[PDB]
């Protein structure tokens, strides 16, 4: 079918444009060909299902070719299923991938597109059109091939691939044979480096130094030997001046090993050493090497205790290296003998303290490229079954990152498959029916699980599994040696001096700073600090200033906003130069300017925390903004991104996706059991694209993906590997998706108390508060908006003539006071200045908007006097109409604060004394329609008689209507709720109305389904829509139960999150596609009963920053008597 | 009694169908001395006791089993006769008699109220009296193998424990019994297909199936009940086919309709020091025999070591601050660790100090984040381990043996399994565990508090 044609675009399409396909069905492809001249050629643009259907002549060029497709698929499907079998590497990809790999197989470049899954830790390839002479390690350092290999499809991609590996391997050890001989003899490392790859150069250095330490273990030269490696350090330290960053790094790692020798030899030097049996070399590892081996991946032995392990030499290069702490060491020996038991492990401790780093350290110690599995995804076991064939056919070492966070469905289902594999590991059973065929299980695979201190230590892992897993309490590694040796290898001048002072700096800080839960400074952070040291030296980093600068850059940012003095003072107590202002001062200055353009005050506290954004922009892989939306949590991001791009000189590649209205399957993919693959979701397809074309355009652009919510692990835990340090997502089918250095994560919240510190403390955090904006700051923003207020019919001349009393009120402290007086009184929704500055200015400007027409003929001053009551009405509606008439009245007493007319003494208050179109007023006395029921419908509730409070709501509403915003009618059924509703939805034929039912469990889709009848979509060429039920007339959707729809696990009103992107952003993330689609003129309003009633739904603080509301409980006996 | 047993949630969901079947086992499927005719009734009663609690006690917590012995014997041993409690019971209840542990059957024999609670409750200065009755309270088929070797209609309801792999034991029992070790790790459609066809084949074949994760695919129960009857018949279909239900850790509620028909047994991974020790030796066979034979002894030390740990692990918080499931995989690991240091252990060259360090931070240094607990295992290493035979180090459990040129199986009993349960009656001994006896002394009362409450709970009908 067409769906197959899409998947099979490669094999059927690409193998006719390039027909190198297995003749078995190529003969059927020939019939396809005759028609593929249309649907593969036109499909250069017209690629998708219906789009191919939109290709000219598809009537047969698709459909007849589908009949041929069927002829083909009858063996083609199985052809690639077997090709997939042939290449363990094809199990790291889908059939579409494979369909296209073979589809255009001539293009050896197409094959290289999958190197991250087809190869190990290899960057790139040194090749020519269809011919190869060398290969580039992930480090960037290169290894040539032992012999030139042709790449063109011809020789058969399976064979081809096997040949590639062969010649690489031959270079991997043959040149290593030479490397050992060179170092063991004493050949200068510059030559040795010139001739070979460092991951094993070091290894042979260790073989040499192992022999040399054996000489001193015999007490032949502990001191001299110690000095020798120390002198080798001195020599290499001078050689660090070499301009090649990779090579000086290369020898930095060598130097670290030499520092390990100064430590270990130093210990041996300073201890009655019982030969190699003394734990100082029985515990500490040693290396052996056999040049006399034909297997070019099997010559070196890794040893300690009493065992030798075979080092793999999987082509890696320099990249990762951990300090060989005693805790890392016992980690290695534990992992080793667990491996010998063929048992797994379970690390328990945070990233930055070795959660994953020590697993990887062992893998590097072993010479294996460990497949790190970010287990938080839709890993359907069927998809994994495919993967299992690939990784067991190879022997991939498995690292399971947050293993227990994966759904039980998979865990139990996989336990069947992996147990058979495990049984085979124990038995020695290679071929095991995996997925659908006998797969040659390689013994190199192993299962080691690792988590940041799991949720309260809970045993989510089933006991039938857990029994065979040995936990690894990664509370901490020997950070004293990690930090100091990193500073030592750094060439940091105060690597010991400052290091001891750092202990005392953090000591003082821990004794003075508050215990903020949004705050952390352990080894994880310290590793960030350690990374900062050398570059901070260049950034005005005076000896000790270097770390206190870092202590200004990180740790403090996250800490409560009042503890800035803690760091300035406590750091000063040891070293006076307690950091330096954002060295890129122009960045926080441009920030300030951006905020001034945004109408915000940009306080120094704000700007300073933002200096910390810029400080950490460089240092941290992920940051959490904590604070006020519009004053910290959001304004920070809003304006720092503008100067962010400038800070690094990168593009501002930031993203905001409403993840809480999309499912994790919408985002990461849903299962396709018929294929044993799963549908890629939004984020999964994007992340695959991160690693195959997105970073091809944003390789160095500054990328910040924004998390738009309070912490809610269901949409947070998947990102943890980035937060951790790993920076990777491995998919259900082994598709490893590394997250690049220019990819950072930006969280926006004010409350992370939804999970454990295990994940919170893995990344940086920048703490703000509501102190970022005074009402004046908020008003400066409003002020600019009041300058731009509002309707286009308003020339703003009338506005200035009226509004300036408001402008003067903005300056008046008495206006500030009514915002605090509203806070002092009971209201139905929380009083928020981002809502009330808007509600008041919208009510006032729409009152002015109606005066735009009236005022044109009315006296300026007379109206200025008239609007003192009128504007006070908007102030006494915005901050009072939202509550009980008595609370409203109490708020009405604040009427003495308005600049134009400061009088509490006003009789019928302005909320009653309604301004008219001819400068007159109308006191809102009983308007209960005496002339209404005379006969006929006397008892009919459909035409039920109103009160002045139900009328009031409509009178207020008319200006809220003029603004066309979210107006909430609050009161119980029959009180006005339904009485008003009956009238409100009949106010005018000018607008379209929809009485939408919102029960506790009514979804937006149930509603949307109905609304599809009541709305229309002007589809554009961009895949965007827009249109109310009728043209122009605003679609006044009516939510009849606003506080009834349920909240999610953490109290988030996800219904409204959708409604906000629907109305506030005028568009929506069309979930089936995860496609943002726009909206024209839809107006969402509604009603609900008192939220004060038992069991009613709470409104989010940020929804209280944007929603209007009116209130009336059941009516008085007086009004009912009338 | 059953009705009171059934107050223990779903642990005891065994009902009248099983009750009648239980008595059918009393009179038929148990002892030849249970003939219904009087005067066998005295013996029948003693064997009612045995058969009733050999199923009903396996459906109840040990704290119930302890008081079951105390309560139930009033009916079964004394045909409904009361007796008075001393020590702990007075401490937490009263009962008008106090005399402690140092007293045995001395001034205990009073009228109305008999000498056995007057005797054994003395012992309750630390609650052990509930086992000291020695009144035939032992599960007839206590051995999980014997649980399995019953009438198959009473399917094997494996009520396990959190962090304890009771399924593993069943896996080993399949192999021990040599029945078709089939396992169904319920959770997928394929596992539902195993529940379907794999079992259906086994019904005929006489298969042994472990229904792993019985709760994860719990919904099967909807039709399973007719399949219970079906499988019962299928057991007979081949006289081999057995079905095991496993997953239950703690709060796993099991259905009375099946507890009424199946053999409800709670798995207990609770071995004393020597119990652990002896079993661990048997599991290694020759891991330390591989040259050098000095490591044989080292494997023997590791069994003592782990066993001391299993005691300490139970003692938590008394023992460790964290109750890491130190298991026999860690023990097995240690023998693998030894397997590797054979390069040095070919003779006395083994760096056993290095090995001690590693026993603390490699073998048993697992989940332990707390440095104290790491130090706890380390001070046990200091206390026990040394890389050779003839270790005059811990004579309290009698590890000083010369078990050199002979393996973990070859001459186990010769020098080590011949030893009795060498565990200090008045302690843990906590000098082997390097722990504070204070907690034991606190446990005396803490036990008394819970025990007192539970005897008031059950005794009403016993």
């Amino acid at each position: 079918v067409q769906f197959y044609w899409l998947d099979l675009y490669g094999i059927l399409g690409e193998n006719l444009d390039i027909q190198n396909f297995l003749p078995l069905e190529t003969s059927k492809f020939k019939s396809l060909t005759s028609e593929y001249k249309m649907i593969t050629t036109r499909a250069f643009q017209l690629d998708t299902t219906i789009e191919v259907i939109h290709i000219p002549n598809f009537d047969t060029t698709l459909k007849l070719t589908i009949d041929s497709l069927k002829m083909i698929k009858s063996s083609l499907s199985t052809f690639l299923e077997r090709q997939r079998r042939q290449f363990p590497r094809f199990y790291f990809l889908g059939n579409d991938d494979l369909l296209k790999i073979i589809g255009s197989g001539k293009h050896h470049d197409q094959v290289s597109k999958f190197m991250k899954k087809m190869f190990g830790s290899i960057e790139s390839i040194i090749f020519f059109e269809d011919s190869i002479t060398g290969v580039r390690s992930v480090e960037g350092e290169v290894l040539n091939l032992n012999e030139k290999i042709e790449l063109k499809d011809s020789i058969q991609a399976q064979e081809w691939l096997n040949i590639l590996d062969t010649e690489i391997k031959l270079s991997v050890f043959t040149q290593f044979r030479d490397c050992l001989g060179q170092l063991k003899d004493g050949t200068d490392i510059e030559v040795v480096v010139s001739k070979y790859i460092f991951q094993a150069i070091l290894l042979s250095a260790q073989v040499m130094w192992t022999e040399l330490v054996e000489k001193c273990l015999q007490t032949n030269e502990f001191s001299k030997y110690w000095k020798e490696v120390d002198m080798k350090i001195k020599g290499l330290l001078d050689k660090l001046n070499k301009s090649s960053d990779n090579v000086k790094k290369k020898i930095e790692a060598l130097l670290v090993e030499y520092l390990h020798f100064n430590n270990v030899i130093g210990q041996l030097k300073n201890c009655s050493t019982k030969e190699e049996a003394r734990l100082l070399w029985a515990k500490v590892q040693k290396f052996y090497q056999k040049n006399d081996t034909l297997d070019d991946l099997n010559s070196v032995f890794i040893s300690q205790s009493g065992y030798l392990l075979q080092y793999k030499f999987e082509y890696i290069g320099i990249p990762e290296r951990l300090i060989y702490t005693p805790l890392l060491l016992v980690g290695f020996a534990t992992l080793t003998d667990s491996l010998h038991q063929k048992y797994g492990g379970c690390f328990f401790g945070p990233a930055g303290t070795g959660k994953t780093e020590t697993v990887k350290a062992f893998g590097q110690n072993l010479g294996r490229v460990v497949v790190v599995f970010n287990c938080d995804d839709s890993f359907d076991y069927q998809v994994l079954s495919r993967l299992l064939v690939g990784i067991t056919q190879i022997g991939a070492w498995g690292c399971f990152d947050e293993f227990n966070r994966l759904d039980e469905k998979v865990l139990s289902a996989v336990s069947a498959n992996i147990q058979q594999i495990q049984n085979g590991l124990q038995v020695g059973k290679s071929h095991i029916t995996l997925l659908e065929e006998e797969t040659p299980l390689s013994p190199h695979t192993a299962v080691f699980i690792t988590l940041n201190p799991g949720y309260n230590g809970r045993s989510e892992l089933p006991e039938n599994l857990k029994k065979s897993f040995r936990e690894f309490s990664m509370k901490s590694p020997q950070s004293g040696t990690i930090a100091e040796m990193i500073l030592q290898i750094m060439g940091f001048e105060d690597s010991k001096s400052l290091a001891s002072k750092i202990v005392h700096f953090l000591e003082l800080l821990s004794s003075k700073c508050s215990s903020m839960n949004h705050y952390h400074f352990g080894l994880r952070t310290l590793k960030g600090v350690l990374r900062n040291c050398s570059p901070l030296v260049s950034e005005f980093g005076e000896g000790e200033k270097t770390v206190v600068e870092s202590l200004k850059r990180v740790i403090l940012p996250s800490l409560g906003d009042t503890d800035e003095l803690v760091f300035k003072d406590e750091l000063s107590k040891i070293f006076d130069s307690a950091g330096t202002p954002l060295n890129s001062k122009a960045i926080v200055q441009c920030l300030k300017d951006a905020g001034q353009r945004s109408g915000f005050s940009m306080s120094e506290e704000f700007l300073k925390k933002c200096m910390q954004f810029y400080y950490m922009q460089k240092t941290q892989q992920a940051l959490i903004l904590v604070g006020k939306a519009g004053c910290g949590k959001t304004a920070t991001w809003k304006t720092v991104i503008d100067a962010m791009a400038i800070f690094d000189g990168h593009a501002n590649v930031v993203y905001v996706i409403d993840t809480k209205v999309l499912t994790k399957e919408s985002l990461y993919g849903s299962m396709l059991k018929a294929t044993l693959e799963w549908r890629d979701g939004l984020f999964t397809s994007i992340l695959r694209r991160v690693n195959d074309d997105i970073t091809g355009t944003f390789k160095n652009s500054r990328i910040w993906v924004v998390f738009d919510s309070d912490l809610d692990p269901e949409y947070v835990e998947a990102m943890n590997s980035v937060l951790d340090d790993n920076k990777i997502l491995t998919l259900p089918n082994g598709e490893r998706l590394p997250i690049p250095p220019n990819f950072r994560i930006l969280f926006e919240t004010d409350n992370l108390d939804h999970t454990t510190p295990a994940t919170i403390t893995r990344c940086g955090l920048l703490w703000f508060s509501t102190d970022v904006c005074s009402i004046s700051s908020k008003i400066d923003h409003l002020l600019n908006k009041s300058y731009e207020a509002l309707d286009n019919k308003l020339s703003m001349f009338e506005l200035d003539k009226l509004k300036d009393l408001i402008s003067d009120s903005f300056d008046m402290a008495s206006l500030t006071n009514i915002f605090t007086c509203s806070n002092d009184l009971v209201h139905i929704l929380g009083v928020r200045t981002f809502n009330k500055l808007e509600t008041a200015v919208q009510l006032a400007v729409h009152l002015i908007s109606s005066y735009r027409q009236w005022f044109q003929n009315l006296d300026d001053k007379s109206l200025k006097d008239v609007i003192t009551l009128l504007i006070k009405r908007s102030l006494l509606y915005a901050l009072a109409g939202d509550s009980t008439g008595e609370s409203q009245r109490a708020f009405i007493q604040t009427i003495n604060t308005y600049f134009g007319h400061d009088s509490q003494e006003l009789s019928d208050y302005s909320t009653i004394v309604i301004a008219n179109d001819k400068l007159s007023f109308s006191s809102f006395c009983s308007e209960i329609p005496s002339v209404s029921l005379e006969a006929h419908e006397v008892m009919r509730p459909d035409i039920v008689i109103p009160t002045i409070d139900t009328i009031k709501h409509e009178k207020i509403f008319y200006d809220l209507l003029n603004s066309k915003r979210g107006i909430i009618l609050c009161g119980p059924p029959g009180s006005g709720k339904t009485m008003i509703m009956n009238n409100a939805l009949r106010n005018s034929s000018l607008y379209d109305v929809v009485g939408i039912n919102f029960s506790k469990d009514t979804t937006t889709e149930h509603i949307l389904s109905a609304l599809h009848r009541h709305t229309n979509y002007v589809t554009t060429s961009k895949g965007l829509t827009l249109l109310p039920k009728s043209d122009i007339k605003n679609l006044v959707l009516f939510c009849d139960e606003i506080n009834l729809p349920k909240l999610d696990k953490y109290g988030s009103q996800n219904v409204v999150l959708f409604l906000r992107q629907l109305m506030e952003k005028q568009g929506f993330w069309k979930t089936p596609e995860n496609k943002w689609v726009t909206i024209e003129r839809i107006h969402i309003v509604g009603a609900c009963n008192p939220p004060t009633d038992p069991g009613r739904i709470p409104m989010s603080e940020r929804f209280t920053r944007h929603a209007a509301i009116l209130y009336l409980g059941y009516p008085s006996g007086k009004s009912l008597s009338q | 009694m059953l009705e009171k047993f059934g107050q223990f949630h779903w642990f005891y969901g065994i009902s009248i169908g099983q009750f009648l079947s239980c008595f059918k086992r009393v009179f038929i499927k148990k002892s030849r001395e249970t003939r219904a005719a009087r005067t066998r009734v005295d013996e029948i009663l003693w064997l009612l006791y045995q058969e009733v609690y050999c199923q009903f006690s396996t459906a109840l917590d040990k704290k119930f089993k302890m008081i079951m012995a105390m309560t139930m014997f009033c009916l079964y041993k004394f045909d409904i006769e009361s007796e008075q409690y001393k020590e702990a019971v007075l401490t937490m209840i009263g009962v008008l008699s106090e005399s402690s542990d140092g007293v045995p059957k001395l001034t205990v024999d009073t009228n109305d109220d008999l000498r056995y609670l007057w005797d054994y409750v003395t012992t309750k200065s630390y609650i052990s009296a509930l086992n000291w009755f020695k009144n035939e309270f032992f599960v007839d088929e206590w051995n999980i193998a014997d649980v399995v070797a019953n009438s198959e209609n009473n399917y094997f309801t494996m009520a396990s424990e959190r962090d304890v792999d009771g399924t593993f034991k069943l896996i080993e029992l399949a192999k021990a019994s040599k029945e078709s070790l089939k396992i169904i790790p319920l959770g997928s459609i394929e596992n539902l297909n195993y529940a379907q066809e794999e079992i259906s084949k086994s019904k005929i074949e006489g298969g042994w199936i472990l229904l792993q994760n019985i709760q994860m695919s719990l919904s099967w129960v909807k039709t399973y009940l007719h399949k219970h009857v079906e499988e019962t018949k299928a057991a007979e279909e081949h006289e081999k086919f057995k079905m095991f239900m496993t997953c239950h850790l703690t709060g796993d509620k099991l259905p009375a309709p099946l507890l009424q028909r199946t053999d409800r047994v709670v798995y207990e991974d609770i071995p004393g020091i020597l119990d652990t020790v002896k079993d661990l030796w048997g599991s290694q066979f020759f891991t330390g025999k591989i040259s050098g034979v000095w490591s044989v002894y080292c494997t023997f030390l590791l069994s003592w070591f782990h066993a001391l740990i299993t005691a300490r692990t139970r003692l938590v918080p008394h023992g460790f601050s964290k109750k890491y499931y130190f298991n026999d995989c860690d023990f097995q690991f240690a023998s693998v660790y030894l397997e590797n240091v054979l390069a040095t252990n070919s003779t006395n060259n083994i760096p056993w100090a290095q090995v001690r360090d590693h026993i603390a931070t490699i073998v048993y240094g697992g989940k332990i984040d707390e440095e104290k607990d790491l130090e706890v295992v380390a001070k046990l290493c200091a206390h026990v381990f040394c890389g050779s035979d003839n270790l005059q180090i811990v004579p309290g459990v009698r590890i000083p043996q010369p078990l050199l040129q002979q393996s973990e199986e070859e001459e186990r009993a010769r020098l080590t399994a011949i030893l009795s349960n060498t565990i200090e009656p008045a302690d843990s001994l906590s000098s082997w565990l390097q722990l504070p006896r204070e907690s034991i002394l606190d446990y005396e009362r803490l036990q008394a508090k819970e025990v007192a409450s539970s005897t008031e709970q059950l005794l009403q009908e016993m």
